[PDB]
C-alpha cells in the first residue's frame, strides 16, 4: 500500500544473508580437502604443464631447444 | 602505556615529545661517537624490531584513545632507531626527520585530544558520529590518522620511505617484512578511527564543546604541514643532512 | 541497389522499433512488409545481372579491425551462392511478413514481433553478403540474438525462456569453434579475406600444435569451422535446440527454424568449399555427422504428437542429407536441396499454423481428425509440401533428395557407405511420419473436441497467398531449377563453388548406377506410406505391446524423449558446471580456503595476538621491573656470553624455539 | 522547467560532438599505418622498374 | 490493461492503435525512401563489377566500375 | 501469473535453480546402446570394403590431370 | 572561409613541434646517463 | 632539465582543473546545495572538454612521450619530474574525465543529504586518476596510486547502502596497501641500482635475468591484487557491491584498470627477459580466473555480485592480451580495458536505478519488468549484449582481437579464454531474463517507475561510445598502434 | 608568477579560515585577523626561502669539507 | 605548431649503434628500436599491397585463378612468413 520500496521477505532475506556468511561454515571436511587439492592445486598445476608444453612442442617444431619458464 | 595514561592529558602530550629529541641527541653523540661499534646497533636493531612489532599489535587491542598513541609512539620510536642502526649518514639524516615529522604530528594528535578532553573523551567509541556534530575536525584528524599510517603524499610517508630504504640500503629483508606486516596493522588500527568518525551511525552521541583559538591555530598550522609538507621539503632536509654532517665534523 | 537489399529491413526494424507507437499494429506491419518486400524484388534483379548475367558485384564500405595483418572489413560478396540465398531469404521473409500480418492480428504486441522479424532479415544478409570470416561471424551472432528474442517473444510463458536460454547456449557453442576456426585461419594464411585466403588455400602442407597435439593446420580449421555449422544447423551433439525452438510463434518457426537460419551452416560450408576441399578428414566427419542427424531426427520424429515437433525434426532430417552431400564433396547438390528444402518445409509450417489457428490454438494431433472437408485449403498445401517434402517423383523434393542419395552410394569410401545405408533407411522413416501426420490430422474420424470445431475458420488472404504461392514452388521449382543448379557440367555458380577433379562423381551417379538404386526412395516411400495407414487406421491391440512390456515401453519412451539426449546432457554436463559453480569455485575455494587462509583467518589469528599482548601489560609495576630485568639478563647473555656456547647450541635452534614457545598451553 | 543539469550537460553534449566531429576530421593523418604504405609502394615501385 | 495504459514505451506496448496512424505511416514511408536516396547513390559509386554482363542489366545505368579491375598486378 | 508463491518455509541451497520417468544411469545406458548402434554400424562399413568394389577406374584427366590448372609448376 | 580548411590550419596549430619534441627527449636520456654518477658517491660517503 | 612543453592545452591544467573546484566547493555553505551541485558538475565537465582537446592536438606517428611537461622538486634538481602521455595512456585519461561527471550526475537527486563532501570526493579522486595516469616516474605513480585509497575508503564508507560497507571498506584498503608496499620495495630495489626512478631512462637501462625475475615478482604481487588475479581477488565482491553506485562506477571503470595499466608501463616494457619466463605462469592464473569466476557469476544471486564478478573474468581476459606480447593482444587488451569501464559502468548504473527506487539487490524479488519498465528494459538489455561480447559492441573488438594474439602464442590458452564466451553468455542473459523477463511479482513490488530525463541522458554516451568503437575502432587503434608496436619491440632488436 | 609571497599570504589567510571552522565560528569572523595572517603568512613565506638558501650554501661548505677529509685517506 | 604532410623520418639505421652491445648508446638504442618498428610496418604495409592483388586475381580470373594467380600467391605467402610480430620471429 505504501511506498515503492520492497516487501521484505523474512525467507528469503535469510537465503540472502546466509550467502554472504558462508566462511563462518566452512569445517576442514574430507570432502573439502579432496575439493580444494583437486581444484585448487592438481588442476591448475595441469593447466601449467599443458601450457608450457604447448612452448616446448613447438619448440621443436621449430628446431630450438625447450625454452626455459621461471 | 600506564603513565601516558594515567598522567594528566598535557603531561602526556609534552612527555611524547620533548625527551624523546633530548635522549636521541645523547644518544647519537654518546654512541655515533664512541666506538664500540657493531654490538651497539645490534641492540638497537633487534629492539627497532620487538618496538615496531609489539607496538602495532597492542595498539591494534586498544579500545582508548591515549593508549593507543601510547603504543603507536613506541612503534614509531622502532622505526626511528632502525635510522641508528645502520650506522650511515642518511641513517642519521632519516632518523632526525623521523623524530621532527612524529613530533608535528604527535602535537597535532595532542591538540586534537586536548581539545576533546573538555567533554572527556576516553573511548574510541566516543568519537562516533563526529563527522556529523563537527565536520572539519573530524576531517583535520582523519588526515592525522592517515599520516600516522603512512599514506602518502603525507608528511607520515617520509619516514614509512625510509623504514624501506635502509632495509634495502643495509641489506635487511626481514626487517623489511616486518615492516610491511607492521605497516599494515598500524594501518587497520588507525583507519578504525576514521571508520568510527565517519562510518559509524550510534545510537547515543557525545556532542564535544568548541575547541579555543589555540588549539585551532596550532591545528590549522600543523594540518597545513602534514598535507604539504611533500611539496616543499628542502629545508628540513638540508637542515638534517646538515646536523649529521657536524656530528663529527 | 546492392546496399539497399542489405539495409533494406534494418530500415524496416528500425521505424517499427523506434516509431511503432506511432503506426501502431497496422502501421508497423505495412512498414516492415514493403521494406522487406522491396528488397525482395531488388534481390531477384540481383540474382538475374549476377547469376544469369554472370557478372559479380564486389562493395566494400569501410575497414571494422584493422590491427597489423588483421584486417576484418565492412565488405560484401554477391556470387552465384549469394544471390541463391538473397533469393531464399528474401523471398520466404516477405510471404512471413505477410502471413504474420493476419496471423497475429489478435496479439497485443504485433509491432515487436514485426521488428524482430525484420532484425533476423537483416543479420541474415549480413552473414550471406559478408566478404570475410568476421562479417560472417556478426550475422552469425546476429540471428543468434533475433532467434533467442523471438522464442521468447511471450516473455510471460516459462517454457519459452528457457527455450531461448537453451538456443542461445547451445549455439554460442558452435559460435565457440567457428571463432576457433577464424583464429586458425587468420594464424595460418593472415587474413580474413575469404577471396585470399580461397586463391591461397592449396599450398599450406604444415603441422600444428593444438593442445599439446601435432595436427594438420587445414584439417584442424576445417574441423573447427565446422562445429560452427553443427551448433547453427542442428547436427548430432548440437541438435536438441531445434525441437525446443517451437515455442516461439508458428511464423517464427517458418522463417528461422526451418528456411532461412537453420541453413547458415550448410551455407558457410559451401561458402568455404575451396578451403574444406583440402581436408579429407573433414569432409570424413562432415559425412558421418550428417548421416547421423538424419537418421537421429527421423528415428525421433515418428512418435511426436505436437504438429510442429514433427515438422521440426523433419527439418533436422534433411539439414543431415544436405550436410552429408557436402561431406561428399557435392556442393551444388547440398544448395540445390537448400533452396527446394526452403519452398515445402516452409509451406508445412504455414499451413500448420493455419490448422492450429483454425482449431483455436490446439496443436496435439491425437486431438484432430476429420478437418480435409472443414478446411480444403490447408489439407491441399500441406499435402503438396509433404509429397515434395517425402520425393514423389517430379516434385520439388525429388530432384534433389534422390540425387543425394544416388551421389552417397557412388561414394566408394566407408563414410560414403555409412550415408548410403542411413540415408536410405532414413527416407522409409521420413514417409512414416509424413503421412502419419496427414492421417491423424486430417483424414481419420475425428478425434477432437466439439467446441473447436464449432469455431473453426481457415486461412485468410493475407495467410493463404504466402500458402499458395509456396505450393507453385513446391511443385515446380525443382524441375526449373536443375540443369541451372545441378546439370551436367553447369557453369552456373562460376567460382562459388570449387570441387576439385578427383572428387567429382556427378556422370558416375547418373550412368553406372543399376537401376534398382534409383527406385529404392520412391520404394521405401511406399511402405512408410502403407505402414502409417495400418498402425493409424487398422492394428487396434498394438499399443497395448507398450502397456505390458516392460522393454517394449522403455523403447517408446526411448523414441518419444529424443535418445535420452537432453536429459544426459542435463544430468551430467549442465548440473555439473552449475554445481562447481557453488560448491567448488564459490563454497570450497573462494569462500572456504582463500578465506580461511586470506582475509577471515589472518583477521582471527592477529586478533589472538594481540588480545595476549595486551594481557602482557599487566597493570602490575612488579612485572614491568621482571621484564627490565630479564631484558637486561638477555641482553648480557646473548651479546657477552656467547662465545663457548656456540660448542653445544645453533642458531638455527635458538629461533625454533622462540616461535615455538607460542604453542604453548 | 528546465532541471539545473540540462543546460551544463546540453552543451558539454554539443561541444562533444564538434570537437569530435571536426578535430578527427580536421587533424592530420599520421598514423604509423599511412606512412609505412606510402613507403612501402615507392620500394615496390623502387625494385619493380629497377630489375 | 489497466495499469499499462500509464506506461510509455517505444513500441507502443498493447493494442496500440494511434487515431492517425494512416499520415504517420505515410510519413514513415517518405523517410525510409529519402533515407533510401543517399545509400542507393553510395552503393552505385562503391559497386566493384570485374566482368562484362552476357547481357545488359539494370546496374550498368547507374553504376560506371564495369570491366575495371583487368591490371590485377597493379592494385594495393 | 495469478499469484504467485511467497515462500513460507526457509529456503534451502540450490532454489535460485529448482525426464521424470527414466532414472538418471538408466538413460545414460540406454542413449549409450543408441550411439553403439552407430559404432557398430560403421564397423560394418569397414569390414564391407566397398572401397575394393568400385566398379570403374579412377578418373584420368588430360594435360597431366590438369597439373597446370591445378596450380602446379607450368 | 572553409571550416575544414581553418581546421586544419588550426589542429596543426595546436600540434607540438615534432623536432623539438624529439630534440628534448634525446637531451633528457643524454644528460641523465651521464648524470647519474654525482650521488651515488655521497651514499658511499663515510659516517666516520 | 625543463622539459617544458609548447602547447597550449598540457596536462599540469588539466591536473588543476578539478582541484580549483574542490578548493572553491571547500567554502561554501551547505544551504547552498544548488550552487554546489553546480559547480561541482561544470567543473567535471570542463575538465571532460580539455581532455577532449588533448585527444585532438595528439601525434599518433611517435613513439616518444607526447605533450611532456617537468615539475621541480628540489632547487638542487637531482629529483626532477616528468609527465606525458602515448597512445596506451591517453584514452584512460580520457575515460577518467568522462566518468566522473556521470558520478556526479547519478548522486543528483541525493544532493541535498550528501552535501559537498561527496562532489568533493570524487573531484578529489579526478584529480589523482588523472595524475596516476599521466606520471613519467615509477616513484609519483606509487605515491598517487595509494592517495585514492584516502578517497575511495570515505566514499565506500560513508556512503554505502548497508553496515556491510564497515567489512568492504576494511579489505578493501588493507588489500590495495599490501599491494602498494610490495611496489615500493621494487622502486627502493631498482632505486639502488640505477639511483634514479624516471621511466625514461629506466626503459634504456639493461637489468640481469636473476633481478629482473625478482623485480617482475615484487612488480606482480601489487598488480595481481590490482588487476585482480586469483586468489586475491575476494576483496573485489565485497567493496564493489558495497559501495554507493557512483563508487562502484568509479571502482570498476577506473582503479580496476590500474594493475593492467602498472603491466603495460612498467614490468612488460622494463623487464622482457622476466616477461618472457612467466608467460605460462600468468597464462595459467589468468585461465583458471576466466574459467572459476565465471561460474561463480552463474550460482551468485545478487544483482551487484553478478556484475562486479563478471569483472573479474573480463580483466584476466586483458591479462592474456597484455602477455601475448603482440600488435593484436597488446592493441586488444587496451580495447577491452576502455570497453569494461564503459560497459561495467553502465551496468552498475542499471542496478542502482533498480535499487534507487526498491531498496533491494536480491534477484528474486525482481522479474517482469518489461511490464512497467520498458524503457529501462531496452537500455539494460544492450549493455547486457555488450557484456556477453556481442559482434558489433565495444567489448566484442577487444575480445577477439586477444584471442588472436593468445592464438599466435599458443593455441591452448587461447581456447581456454574463448570458452568465456560460452560462460558470459550463460549468466549475463540468465541475469536479464530473471529481472526483466517473466510476470511481475506484486506482492514484493507493486509500485513503479521507468527511467526519468537525468537517467536516460546519463545512459546516452555510454550507448554512443559503445557503438561507436563496437563498429569503427579504427579512430582508437590508429593513435594506439605506434606506441603499442614500440612496447611489443622494446628489449629486442631483430 | 608563484611567488613565495602569494602562497604564504594565501596559507595564512586559510590558517585564521581554518581556525575560525575548527571553532565553529562563521569563516570571515573577525576580518582583521584575515589580514594579519595573510601579512605574517607572506613574511613566514619568504623567511623560509631565503633560509633554504643560506642552508644550501652551509650544507656546501660542510660537504666539501667532508670529501677533503675522506681524499686525505688516499694520500 | 606543425608543418603540414606526412611525417617525416630518417631513412637509415643510426649511427651509433653496436648491434654486439646494443645498452652501450641508449640513445642509438632508442632510435634502432623506432627505426625497426618502421621499418617492420613497412614490410607489413608490403603483404597488405600483395594481398590486395591475391585478391583481384581471384575475383578477376575465377576459375583460372590456380594458374593465372600462381606467382601472386607465392608471392603474398613469402611476405607473410616472418612478417611484423606473429607467428614467426625474425
Amino acid at each position: 500500500g505504501g511506498g515503492m520500496e520492497t516487501n521484505k521477505n523474512k525467507f528469503i532475506e535469510d537465503w540472502g544473508s546466509a550467502r554472504e556468511n558462508l566462511e563462518h561454515n566452512f569445517r576442514w571436511t574430507r570432502r573439502n580437502f579432496a575439493l580444494i587439492g583437486i581444484f585448487g592445486i592438481a588442476l591448475p598445476i595441469i593447466v601449467y604443464k599443458g601450457i608450457v608444453k604447448d612452448f616446448h612442442m613447438q619448440d621443436e617444431d621449430a628446431g630450438r631447444p625447450h625454452r626455459k619458464f621461471l | 602505556p600506564d603513565i601516558y595514561e594515567g598522567s594528566p592529558t598535557p603531561v602526556t602530550a609534552f612527555l611524547s615529545i620533548a625527551p624523546k629529541i633530548s635522549i636521541f641527541a645523547n644518544i647519537l653523540r654518546v654512541f655515533i661517537y664512541g666506538s664500540y661499534g657493531a654490538t651497539l646497533q645490534q641492540i638497537f636493531f633487534f629492539c627497532s624490531i620487538a618496538s615496531m612489532i609489539l607496538g602495532a599489535l597492542a595498539a591494534m587491542a586498544q579500545t582508548k584513545v591515549k593508549r593507543l598513541l601510547a603504543y603507536s609512539s613506541i612503534g614509531h620510536v622502532g622505526y626511528i632507531c632502525i635510522g641508528f642502526s645502520c650506522g650511515t649518514i642518511e641513517g642519521i639524516q632519516s632518523l632526525l626527520i623521523g623524530i621532527f615529522i612524529y613530533a608535528l604530528m604527535t602535537m597535532d594528535a595532542f591538540a586534537i585530544v586536548l581539545a576533546l578532553r573538555q567533554t572527556r573523551v576516553k573511548y574510541i567509541a566516543d568519537l562516533g558520529a563526529l563527522a556529523k556534530t563537527n565536520p572539519i575536525l573530524a576531517i583535520t584528524f582523519s588526515i592525522t590518522m592517515f599520516s600516522y599510517a603512512g599514506i602518502p603524499p603525507l608528511a607520515g610517508f617520509c619516514s614509512k620511505f625510509y623504514l624501506f630504504f635502509a632495509a634495502l640500503g643495509c641489506g635487511a629483508y626481514f626487517l623489511a617484512l616486518v615492516g610491511v606486516v607492521t605497516s599494515v596493522i598500524g594501518c587497520f588500527y588507525y583507519i578504525r578511527l576514521v571508520k568510527r568518525m565517519f562510518f559509524d551511525t550510534p545510537r547515543t552521541w557525545i556532542l564535544y564543546e568548541p575547541m579555543d583559538r589555540n588549539k585551532s591555530l596550532l591545528l590549522a598550522m600543523t594540518s597545513f604541514f602534514i598535507t604539504l609538507f611533500l611539496l616543499y621539503p628542502s629545508p628540513l632536509f638540508s637542515v638534517t643532512h646538515q646536523m649529521a654532517l657536524s656530528l663529527y665534523l | 541497389m546492392y546496399l539497399l537489399i542489405v539495409f533494406l529491413p534494418l530500415l524496416g526494424s528500425s521505424v517499427a522499433g523506434f516509431f511503432g507507437r506511432f503506426l501502431g499494429s497496422e502501421g508497423s506491419a505495412i512498414m516492415t512488409t514493403t521494406c522487406v518486400s522491396f528488397s525482395s524484388i531488388l534481390s531477384l534483379i540481383a540474382f538475374y545481372e549476377v547469376a544469369l548475367g554472370a557478372s559479380a558485384c564486389y562493395l566494400r564500405i569501410a575497414p571494422w579491425i584493422s590491427s597489423e595483418m588483421f584486417d576484418a572489413s565492412w565488405g560484401f560478396l554477391f556470387d552465384s551462392l549469394t544471390v541463391v540465398m538473397l533469393i531464399v531469404v528474401t523471398f520466404i521473409s516477405s510471404l512471413v511478413h505477410l502471413y504474420s500480418i493476419s496471423y497475429m492480428s489478435e496479439d497485443p504486441h504485433s509491432p515487436r514481433f514485426m521488428c524482430y522479424l525484420s532484425i533476423f532479415t537483416f543479420f541474415m544478409l549480413m552473414l550471406v553478403t559478408g566478404d570475410n570470416f568476421l562479417q560472417l561471424f556478426l550475422g552469425w551472432e546476429g540471428v543468434g540474438l533475433a532467434s533467442y528474442l523471438l522464442i521468447h517473444f511471450w516473455f510471460t510463458r516459462l517454457q519459452a525462456d528457457k527455450a531461448a536460454i537453451k538456443a542461445m547456449l547451445v549455439n554460442r557453442v558452435g559460435d565457440f569453434g567457428l571463432a576457433l576456426g577464424i583464429l586458425g585461419c587468420f594464424t595460418l594464411f593472415q587474413t580474413v579475406d575469404f577471396s585470399t585466403i580461397f586463391a591461397c588455400a592449396s599450398v599450406p602442407r604444415n603441422s600444428w600444435i593444438f593442445c599439446n597435439m601435432r595436427l594438420n593446420a587445414i584439417s584442424l580449421i576445417c574441423i573447427l569451422l565446422f562445429i560452427g555449422a553443427v551448433g547453427k544447423s542442428a547436427q548430432i551433439g548440437l541438435h536438441t535446440w531445434l525441437p525446443d525452438a517451437m515455442e516461439g510463434p508458428t511464423p517464427v518457426s517458418a522463417l528461422i527454424h526451418a528456411a532461412t537460419m537453420v541453413t547458415a551452416g550448410v551455407f558457410m560450408i559451401a561458402r568455404c568449399s575451396p578451403l574444406f576441399e583440402y581436408s579429407p578428414t573433414a569432409l570424413i566427419v562432415i559425412t558421418f555427422a550428417g548421416a547421423m542427424t538424419s537418421f537421429l531426427a527421423a528415428t525421433t520424429g515418428i512418435l511426436q504428437n505436437d504438429l510442429k515437433r514433427v515438422i521440426a525434426y523433419s527439418t533436422c532430417s534433411q539439414l543431415g542429407y544436405m550436410i552429408f552431400a557436402c561431406g561428399i564433396s557435392n556442393y551444388s547438390v547440398s544448395v540445390f536441396h537448400l533452396m527446394n528444402h526452403a519452398f515445402f518445409k516452409a509451406l508445412l509450417f504455414l499451413s500448420a499454423g493455419s490448422v492450429i489457428h483454425a482449431m483455436s490454438d490446439e496443436q496435439d494431433m491425437r486431438k484432430m481428425g476429420g478437418l480435409a472437408s472443414s478446411f480444403p485449403l490447408t489439407y491441399a498445401m500441406m499435402l503438396i509440401g509433404s509429397l515434395s517434402l517425402i520425393g514423389f517423383p517430379f516434385l520439388t523434393g525429388f530432384y534433389s533428395k534422390d540425387v543425394i542419395l544416388e551421389l552417397a552410394y557412388t561414394k566408394y569410401t566407408i563414410s560414403g557407405n555409412f550415408a548410403f545405408w542411413l540415408g536410405s533407411v532414413s527416407v522409409l522413416f521420413t514417409s512414416y511420419y509424413s503421412f502419419r501426420l496427414l492421417f491423424l490430422t486430417f483424414l481419420v474420424p475425428t478425434n477432437s473436441f466439439g467446441r473447436d470445431i464449432s469455431r473453426c475458420h481457415d486461412a485468410p488472404i493475407p495467410m493463404a497467398i504466402p500458402l499458395i504461392l509456396l505450393a507453385l514452388g513446391s511443385l515446380f521449382v525443382g524441375y526449373l531449377a536443375k540443369d541451372m543448379m545441378i546439370g551436367l557440367g553447369t557453369n552456373f555458380w562460376a567460382n562459388s563453388l570449387l570441387v576439385l577433379p578427383k572428387n567429382e562423381i556427378l556422370a558416375e551417379s547418373e550412368f553406372a548406377a543399376p537401376t534398382i538404386i534409383k527406385l529404392i526412395p520412391i520404394l521405401f516411400s511406399t511402405l512408410g506410406a502403407f505402414v502409417a495407414y495400418n498402425v493409424n487406421l487398422v492394428a487396434d491391440q498394438f499399443q497395448r505391446a507398450f502397456q505390458t512390456s516392460t522393454f517394449c515401453n522403455r523403447l517408446y519412451s526411448f523414441f518419444n524423449k529424443r535418445w535420452f539426449f537432453d536429459q544426459v546432457l542435463n544430468d551430467f554436463l549442465v548440473r555439473s558446471f552449475l554445481r562447481f559453480g557453488y560448491e567448488v569455485s564459490f563454497e570450497a575455494l573462494d569462500k572456504g580456503a582463500i578465506e580461511i587462509l586470506g582475509p577471515y583467518g589472518i583477521s582471527y589469528t592477529f586478533r589472538r595476538l594481540a588480545e595476549r599482548i595486551s594481557q602482557l601489560q599487566s597493570g602490575f609495576v612488579y612485572h614491568y621491573a621482571f621484564a627490565m630485568l630479564l631484558g637486561l639478563t638477555l641482553f648480557v647473555t646473548f651479546f657477552c656470553m656467547w662465545d663457548s656456547l656456540s660448542s653445544w647450541v645453533d642458531n638455527r635452534l635458538s629461533f625454533i624455539l622462540i616461535v615455538s614457545s607460542f604453542y604453548t598451553k | 522547467k528546465w532541471e539545473d543539469w540540462e543546460l551544463p550537460c546540453y552543451i558539454t553534449s554539443f561541444l562533444t560532438i564538434v570537437i569530435l566531429g571536426v578535430g578527427l576530421n580536421a587533424k592530420p593523418d599520421l598514423s604509423i599505418e599511412t606512412w609505412a604504405h606510402q613507403k612501402a609502394l615507392e620500394r615496390l615501385e623502387m625494385e619493380k622498374l629497377a630489375t | 490493461g489497466d495499469f499499462r495504459a500509464k506506461v510509455w514505451s517505444m513500441t507502443g506496448g498493447p493494442n496500440c492503435r494511434p487515431k492517425h496512424w494512416r499520415r504517420n505511416t505515410a510519413i514513415a514511408m517518405f523517410g525510409v525512401f529519402l533515407v533510401c536516396i543517399p545509400i542507393a547513390k553510395l552503393s552505385a559509386k562503391l559497386e566493384q563489377r570485374p566482368h562484362m554482363p552476357v547481357r545488359p542489366i539494370p546496374s550498368q545505368i547507374w553504376c560506371k566500375n564495369f570491366g575495371t579491375k583487368d591490371d590485377y598486378e597493379k592494385e594495393h | 501469473v495469478g499469484k504467485h508463491i511467497v515462500p513460507d518455509k526457509p529456503l534451502s541451497v540450490n532454489d535460485e535453480l529448482m525426464a521424470d520417468t527414466v532414472g538418471k544411469y538408466e538413460a545414460l545406458a540406454w542413449l549409450s546402446g543408441g550411439l553403439g548402434f552407430f559404432v557398430g554400424l560403421g564397423l560394418l562399413a569397414v569390414l564391407n570394403d566397398k572401397a575394393s568394389k568400385v566398379p570403374f577406374t579412377p578418373r584420368v584427366y588430360p594435360y597431366d590431370n590438369l597439373r597446370v590448372e591445378l596450380g602446379g609448376e607450368p | 572561409g572553409f571550416i575544414m580548411e581553418f581546421a586544419e590550419n588550426l589542429v596543426l596549430r595546436l600540434m607540438e613541434n615534432p623536432e623539438e619534441r624529439d630534440r628534448k627527449a634525446r637531451e633528457h636520456i643524454y644528460e641523465m646517463h651521464e648524470r647519474c654518477k654525482k650521488i651515488k658517491e655521497m651514499w658511499a660517503l663515510p659516517i666516520r | 632539465l625543463e622539459h617544458f612543453c609548447e602547447c597550449y592545452f598540457n596536462l599540469s591544467g588539466l591536473i588543476l582543473c578539478p582541484v580549483l573546484g574542490s578548493i572553491i566547493l571547500l567554502f561554501i555553505p551547505n544551504s547552498r546545495i544548488r550552487l554546489i551541485r553546480l559547480i561541482g558538475l561544470c567543473a567535471s565537465l570542463i575538465t571532460f572538454l580539455y581532455s577532449l582537446v588533448l585527444w585532438i592536438q595528439f601525434d599518433s606517428s611517435t613513439a616518444k612521450f607526447q605533450f611532456v611537461e617537468s615539475l621541480r622538486w628540489l632547487p638542487y634538481e637531482n629529483i626532477n619530474f616528468y609527465l606525458g602521455i602515448d597512445g596506451i595512456s591517453l584514452f584512460f585519461v580520457i575515460l577518467t574525465t568522462f566518468l566522473i561527471p556521470i558520478c556526479i550526475l547519478v548522486g543528483w537527486s541525493g544532493m541535498r543529504s550528501y552535501g559537498k563532501e561527496y562532489i568533493i570526493a570524487f573531484l578529489i579522486c579526478e584529480f589523482l586518476m588523472i595524475a596516476v595516469f599521466c606520471m613519467l616516474d615509477l616513484l609519483l605513480f606509487y605515491v598517487f596510486f595509494e592517495s585514492v585509497l584516502i578517497p575511495m575508503f570515505i566514499i565506500i564508507g560513508v556512503w554505502g547502502s548497508r553496515q556491510r560497507k564497515i567489512k568492504a571498506a576494511y579489505q578493501f584498503f588493507l588489500y590495495t596497501l599490501l599491494g602498494s608496499l610490495f611496489m615500493l620495495l621494487a622502486i627502493l630495489l631498482i632505486l639502488f641500482q640505477t639511483g634514479t626512478t624516471d621511466l625514461q631512462i629506466l626503459l634504456t637501462t639493461e637489468f640481469s635475468e636473476r633481478r629482473q625475475i625478482f623485480l617482475w615478482i615484487a612488480f606482480f604481487a601489487s598488480f595481481a591484487v590490482k588487476v585482480p588475479m586469483v586468489p586475491v581477488h575476494i576483496w573485489l565482491p565485497e567493496a564493489h557491491v558495497e559501495a554507493p553506485t557512483a563508487g562502484s562506477v568509479i571502482l570498476a571503470g577506473i582503479l580496476l584498470k590500474f594493475g593492467t595499466y602498472g603491466f603495460l608501463r612498467f614490468s612488460i616494457p622494463m623487464f622482457p627477459e622476466a616477461t618472457l619466463c612467466f608467460t605460462p605462469f600468468i597464462y595459467t592464473l589468468s585461465a583458471i580466473a576466466i574459467i572459476y569466476t565465471s561460474l561463480t557469476t552463474l550460482r551468485q544471486i545478487d544483482l551487484k555480485k553478478i556484475i562486479a564478478y563478471s569483472s573479474v573474468a573480463h580483466m584476466n581476459l586483458v591479462t592474456i592480451g597484455m602477455f601475448s606480447l603482440n600488435i593484436q593482444g597488446i592493441g586488444g587488451s587496451i580495447l577491452l580495458m576502455l570497453s569494461h569501464g564503459l560497459v561495467s559502468s553502465a551496468l552498475f548504473l542499471c542496478v542502482g536505478v533498480l535499487y534507487d527506487r526498491h531498496k533491494t539487490r536480491l534477484v528474486r524479488y525482481y522479474g517482469g519488468l518489461v511490464s512497467t519498465m520498458p524503457n529501462f528494459s531496452t537500455i539494460f538489455f544492450f549493455f547486457t549484449l555488450a557484456n556477453m561480447s556481442l559482434p558489433g559492441t565495444s567489448s566484442f573488438i577487444g575480445e577477439f582481437l586477444i584471442l588472436v594474439g593468445a592464438f599466435q602464442r599458443n593455441s591452448l590458452v587461447a581456447t581456454l579464454a574463448a570458452l568465456g564466451m560460452i560462460l558470459g553468455a550463460a549468466y549475463s542473459l540468465w541475469l536479464y531474463n530473471r529481472v526483466v523477463s517473466g510476470n511481475l511479482k506484486p506482492d514484493f513490488l507493486h509500485k513503479f517507475s521507468d527511467l526519468n530525463g537525468r537517467e536516460v541522458f546519463i545512459f546516452i554516451p555510454f550507448l554512443v561510445g559503445l557503438v561507436w568503437m563496437g563498429v569503427y575502432p579504427k579512430v582508437f587503434l590508429d593513435c594506439m598502434h605506434t606506441s603499442v608496436s614500440n612496447l611489443v619491440q622494446h628489449g629486442k632488436f631483430h | 608568477p608563484i611567488s613565495a609571497t602569494m602562497v604564504g599570504a594565501l596559507l595564512g589567510l586559510g590558517t585564521q579560515m581554518y581556525s575560525n571552522a575548527l571553532r565553529k565560528l562563521p569563516y570571515m569572523r573577525h576580518p582583521w585577523e584575515h589580514v594579519v595572517g595573510m601579512g605574517l603568512g607572506a613574511v613566514f613565506a619568504n623567511q623560509l626561502v631565503k633560509w633554504d638558501v643560506k642552508l644550501k650554501e652551509d650544507l656546501d661548505v660542510m660537504l666539501a669539507k667532508a670529501r677533503a677529509a675522506n681524499e686525505r685517506r688516499y694520500f | 605548431g606543425r608543418k603540414k604532410g606526412l611525417p617525416e623520418f630518417e631513412e637509415s639505421a643510426p649511427d651509433g649503434f653496436d648491434p654486439e652491445n646494443p645498452y652501450k648508446d641508449p640513445v642509438a638504442m632508442v632510435e634502432m628500436r623506432e627505426h625497426i618498428v618502421r621499418e617492420k610496418w613497412i614490410q607489413i604495409e608490403k603483404a597488405k599491397i600483395l594481398r590486395e592483388k591475391v585478391k583481384w586475381c581471384y575475383r578477376v580470373e575465377g576459375v583460372n585463378h590456380y594458374q593465372k594467380c600462381r606467382h601472386l600467391v607465392q608471392q603474398y605467402l613469402d611476405s607473410t612468413r616472418g612478417v611484423g610480430w606473429g607467428k614467426d620471429h625474425r
